[PDB]
């Protein structure tokens, strides 16, 4: 016993409190019931546990024991409620896998010693088949209401054993230190806080503190994984807040390019176009103010928050005198980084509520194929849609002709996206997103699309030099704009009314003109080498 | 796990898709209780990269989502801004081709904020890349690196010589004295209790703690307390980690780390086999031995063992026998049939402890060269190994002695890191892995020996005659152990005679050792392999270190004798001690053999040369450097060999 001996905890408690602290890090339990502190119920994404702790006290755990009726009863014994059968008899309301585990601190003797070993590893070890007679004939071949057998419970029973109390403290201390490394990037100050997380998960568990410093529930008896998550977070944020560090939150990610007028679409609402016109200051079009606004898009691009946590651990003078060569080697490094940031925060600005950052690995023909700037949004009362995005920024010939190109390529793209049976590799890169079943049946590929084409969207930009937009202001660069990027947006048209070779999907487009894009690259070379 | 395994156990079937494999990485690396895992099946993706060669970029991004930052600048060329960006950030501040894991980068950060740092297991990642950032920060002034063993107290001196060459001056040797601001105290836990003047120290940092988790646990204890009394802040990197209480009680609030980052995929196969059992341990040997092609490290619990090993290798027609200069100066200067001249000459390495330095280097960068096959080492740590082996054949587990086991399952794949093993490893156990008073005794003795033989124990200069059974007699009760050790029986008094008239008479160690042989084949005929380790054993640490210490003690004991006595001769045994001390050269000159240059070499260089008396290590190197041309021209072609390796000149 350790600190849970110090505080008057029970072995019970202290499982409890490792199943949540194992619902901390493992990211696919959703819940972990718990009415009493020896009936842990923790649903996970495709089955369920059943947590019974048992303890005898005369020396082992023999059959006899996990087939004995409980008393239960003034002189009397209620039928079929041995220890076994409330193992059995523990109902599901969901059509989840069921799986049985008991949890004791003695150790099990030689007739039940086959349940020690984890499924996993029972497809040639002896012990099952005379274990299971030997059961069904004490129990007189038991079967539920649910038609569960005996051998349906040794096929799902892993029996654990915990040496001493101060065992499981360590491996939920274990667990806590650890995610709270791989949730927020952060070592906890000292043992007595990762102590005193654990402490306050067993008050939690049993009760026995105040409101204030206890995991919410909606309803007692059961706690969920996000209330679990946020209340970590307080604790490791208080930690950071008490150890003298600086709490690492997301930067205001300055709004590039404002969108132009309503957003104009076509009739039957699968294509969309959007135009994104910077306005002048002063006489002046405002080139820095667009290149410095997108070289402060230098991490949320390229790098991942768990890496861009690091980069706030850096010190001032360390973030200085580390990044001074330029990590571009080309015009045509620099030019690509900026048609993607540009992509990368309109879709964001288009969005009320942010997108997941995510990439997508696709086969062709057995070789790979890469596709950056994809996202996830959350629509909840339809689902979780997938943008895949393309950039472009066209400096060589006229757009007109060129946009036909460019969408015939993203037509190919596409149906190399949704047309296939192979599996797909969704790269979420947000460490914090639960990625449901809804986009986890189209990557597993293993079902045809039924329907699936309103998950998928296909977002792309296409910057270009307008003839319009000139470094002169010209007063009155608009009307004849709006109708240009009207006839611009009617190029993704002609196919939707003609045919229907992918009708069936909305694409968006992102047209926006510049008075010259080679200048605005020219600039963010320049910025990004100042840093 | 299931998805783990099976793509795990998918990589050796035939119908076996990279791009499966990949899905099942990044599902693992999604999950954070799974993460180590994906990076697991990452490394075997990095050991098979002919089956990746279609899926490239998948596998970079899922090694840089991984924190395999390392992996990602030495395994891939064709690297994007963004993977080139995240290596700047990690860049480690010394150098600009080295680069941080992420757990890594995580300890930097903490250690580089001033707080005191304890890991939760020697693992799989060197951290040589956390001390060289920390001296390369220009922040710290004075460090104390504590090493277990003198080789790598020496390799670690020249890591740090070869960055940090002027900034820092490093300290290694008793000799040596701080004339700089910035100093590197790269000591063992003896030589820092013998250092006077371990004071204001920076930061120190200490691996290999599971001694404090025998002539290893109190010293190491002892150099503790001195550092934590002395320093402020300090980096434990091993044992003595399941939630590390004491040092906080003490004043020292450290920031105990506890990580899963592993960098080294392993294959474990156990046989089993008790550990007396050697004739099925020895056909285990012969099987494994076939299994074996690659680069194989074999642990044993004795030199002894490893020969036996050695010999049963070539048994079986496995190495490849070759003979070089090397082979012809071992034999010409060691013995024919000894361990390591045999297992050289059939492309078998012997690497333990008790090794001259020079042959250590020798079978060490032989190993790393490819050259050689079954590199037989006797301890976890072998010094100037690289990152090449790609079996461990763990021979002997149960080294007994309290000693659980070697090799844990949570020490396996820090072990085999440390090991150096290439990514995939195989793990051949030949049995199961489990899991989890020295000042003051000599007077009471001296105060019965009576005024009749006090005449033996006042000598000057020049010793007199009958003084060897009396220091025999006060060595087989000082330090009983010591002797015993090295084959030497406590009683009769007699054979520790034979070893002192042997070294007395002896003009030169080569004429001692060849004597020492040739009497040992008499012995073992009433074998001459272990003959020669426990010589060596011998010479290097009873003459070198615990003999001459213990005739310094004796020496204040018999001033008060003979004060009480009414004795009047003078006390002095300059001419013993820094005899027995000086190996049978100048007094300063022995020191290089710690840099690895042969004892029997340095005598040719006393006698070619001019040696002076007062120098130190700094100032014999930097004349033999400067002499070269002198010796260069009229000595051997493996001694001078050995001296350019020794002294890092090059050609």
């Amino acid at each position: 016993g350790g600190v849970a001996a110090k505080h008057g905890f029970l072995f019970q408690d202290c499982v409890a409190a490792y199943h949540v602290t194992r619902m901390l890090r493992d990211k696919t339990i959703r819940s972990v019931r718990c009415e009493v502190t020896d009936d842990i119920d923790i649903v996970s994404d495709g089955y369920i546990d059943f947590v019974q702790v048992k303890s005898t006290g005369k020396t082992r755990w023999n059959i006899s024991d996990i087939v004995q009726n409980s008393k239960g009863a003034d002189k009397k014994t209620i039928p079929c409620s041995s220890i076994l059968h409330k193992s059995m008899q523990c109902e599901s309301d969901l059509s989840l896998g069921r799986r049985y585990s008991i949890v004791t601190e003695e150790k099990v003797n030689k007739t039940l010693e086959y349940l020690t070993i984890s499924p996993n590893a029972r497809l040639d070890k002896p012990g099952r088949q005379e274990l299971i007679d030997d059961l069904n004939k004490r129990t007189d071949n038991f079967l539920t209401d649910s038609g569960i057998s005996v051998s349906d419970w040794i096929d799902a029973a892993t029996w654990e054993v915990f040496s001493s109390l101060r065992e499981l403290e360590l491996l939920g201390i274990k667990n806590i230190r650890l995610a709270s490394q791989d949730l927020h990037g952060v070592i906890l100050s000292s043992e007595t806080v990762a102590e005193d997380i654990w402490c306050r998960i067993l008050d939690t568990v049993t009760r026995k503190g105040e409101h204030s410093r206890r995991i919410h529930s909606a309803d007692d008896k059961s706690y969920l994984r996000p209330d679990l998550l946020e209340w970590f977070k307080q604790r490791v944020e208080d930690d950071q807040s008490r150890s003298g560090r600086k709490i690492y939150v997301k930067r205001d990610l300055p709004h590039i390019l404002t969108p132009f007028r309503a957003p104009m679409a076509s009739v039957c609402a699968k294509r969309k176009g959007q135009v994104l016109h910077q306005q002048y200051s002063l006489k002046k079009y405002r080139y820095k103010h667009i290149a410095d606004n997108v070289c402060q898009w230098l991490d949320e691009v390229f790098l991942r928050p768990k890496e861009m946590s690091d980069i706030h651990k850096l010190t001032f003078i360390e973030k200085r005198e580390r990044l001074k060569n330029s990590v571009f080697k080309s015009l045509h490094d620099v030019s690509e980084f900026l048609g993607r940031v540009l992509l990368h925060a309109t879709i964001r600005q288009h969005h009320e509520s942010q997108p997941i950052p995510c990439m997508l690995y696709v086969e062709k023909a057995g070789a790979e194929k890469i596709l950056e700037n994809v996202h996830i949004v959350r629509r909840d009362p339809e689902g979780d849609q997938l943008w895949i995005g393309f950039s472009e920024l066209v400096t060589d010939i006229n757009i007109a002709v060129r946009l036909p190109e460019i969408r015939d390529q993203l037509y190919e793209d596409i149906s190399d996206c949704i047309d296939t049976a192979r599996k797909k590799i969704l790269d979420i890169k947000d460490d914090n997103y639960l990625l449901r079943h809804d986009i986890d049946e189209i990557l597993d590929g293993s079902q045809p699309f039924d329907a699936h084409l309103d998950r998928f969207t296909f977002v792309l930009f296409v910057g270009y030099d307008s003839n319009l937009l000139t470094e002169p202001e010209t007063p009155g660069f608009e009307d004849d704009l709006e109708k240009e990027t009207a006839v611009l947006f009617e190029k993704f048209a002609a196919d939707l009314i003609e045919d229907s070779p992918f009708a069936n999907l909305c694409i968006h487009v992102f047209i926006y003109p510049a008075p010259s894009l080679e200048r605005l690259t020219q600039l963010v070379d320049e910025k990004v080498r100042e840093v | 796990t299931e998805i783990y395994e099976q793509a795990k156990h998918s990589l050796q079937g035939e119908d076996f898709s990279s791009f499966n494999y990949l899905f099942a990485v990044n599902k693992l690396l999604s999950n954070p209780v799974s993460y180590d895992l994906g990076r697991d099946l990452i490394v075997r993706a990095l050991d098979s990269r002919e089956r990746f060669s279609e899926h490239t970029t998948i596998l970079k991004n899922m090694v840089r989502k991984s924190g395999l930052f390392p992996y990602l600048k030495k395994e891939f060329t064709s690297l994007t801004p963004d993977d080139l960006r995240v290596l700047e950030l990690y860049r480690t501040p010394f150098s600009d081709g080295y680069v941080f894991h992420s757990m890594q980068f995580h300890i930097f950060d903490l250690l580089k904020s001033g707080q005191n740092v304890v890991l939760s297991a020697p693992t799989s990642m060197g951290k040589s890349a956390i001390v060289d950032s920390l001296l390369g920060m220009g922040t710290l002034k004075r460090l104390v690196l504590v090493v277990p063993t003198v080789a790598l107290a020496d390799e670690t001196r020249r890591r740090l010589q070869e960055r940090f060459g002027d900034r820092y001056q490093i300290i290694h040797h008793s000799s040596q004295v701080c004339h700089s601001d910035q100093a590197v105290y790269v000591l063992t836990q003896e030589r820092v209790n013998e250092r006077d003047d371990i004071v204001d120290i920076d930061l120190f940092v200490i691996d290999e703690f599971y001694k404090l988790a025998d002539e290893r646990v109190i010293e190491l204890n002892i150099a503790l307390s001195k550092l934590l009394k002395v320093s402020r802040q300090f980096y434990l990197t091993g044992p003595f980690v399941n939630s590390i209480r004491g040092l906080e009680k003490l004043g020292y609030p450290h920031t105990f780390v506890s990580t899963d980052f592993n960098t080294v995929a392993l294959d474990v196969k156990t046989f089993g086999i008790k550990a007396n059992d050697d004739k099925a341990k020895l056909k285990a040997l012969g099987e494994i031995a076939h299994a074996c092609v690659d680069a194989t490290i074999i642990y044993c619990k004795s030199p002894t063992v490893a020969g036996l090993v050695a010999r049963e290798l070539i048994r079986l027609g496995h190495g490849t026998p070759t003979e070089n200069p090397h082979v012809d100066w071992v034999s010409e200067e060691f013995d024919a049939d000894w361990d390591y001249t045999v297992a050289l000459r059939n492309g078998i390495g012997l690497h333990f402890g008790a090794l001259p330095r020079a042959l250590q280097q020798y079978t060490a960068d032989q190993f790393n060269a490819g050259k050689l096959r079954f590199l037989l080492c006797t301890s976890t740590i072998i010094e100037g190994v690289n990152t090449i082996a790609k079996n461990v054949v763990i021979y002997d587990n149960r080294d007994g002695t309290r000693s659980i086991d070697k090799f844990t399952h949570g020490n396996i794949k820090g072990r085999a890191g440390r090991m150096g093993v290439h990514f995939v490893g195989k793990i051949f156990c030949l049995e199961e892995i489990p899991e989890d008073e020295q000042f003051e005794m000599l007077q009471s003795m001296f105060e019965m020996m009576d005024d009749n033989e006090f005449s033996s124990l006042v000598f000057h200069w020049t010793p007199a005659t009958n003084f060897l059974k009396t220091f025999a007699k006060i060595i087989a009760r000082l330090v009983p152990h010591t002797f015993s050790r090295n084959g030497v029986p406590v009683k009769p008094t007699d054979v520790m005679i034979a070893k002192l008239a042997g070294y007395l008479s002896a003009e030169s160690y080569s004429e001692y050792l060849k004597n020492q042989i040739d009497y040992a084949r008499q012995w073992i005929s009433e074998t001459l392999s272990i003959a020669l380790n426990n010589d060596l054993k011998l010479i290097t640490n009873t003459f070198g270190y615990t003999l001459p210490k213990v005739l310094s003690l004796m020496e204040d004991v018999v001033k008060h004798h003979a004060v009480k006595r009414g004795i009047r001769s003078k006390v002095d045994y300059t001419h013993v001690k820094l005899a027995f001390e000086s190996f049978h050269l100048p007094p300063g000159v022995n020191a290089l053999e710690e840099i690895g240059i042969p004892i029997q070499t340095l005598h040719r260089l006393v006698d070619l040369l001019e040696f002076s008396d007062e120098a130190d290590v700094d100032e014999l190197s930097q004349y033999l450097r400067d002499t070269q041309d002198i010796w260069s021209r009229s000595i051997g072609y493996v001694d001078q060999m050995f001296i350019r390796r020794a002294l890092g000149i090059r050609r």
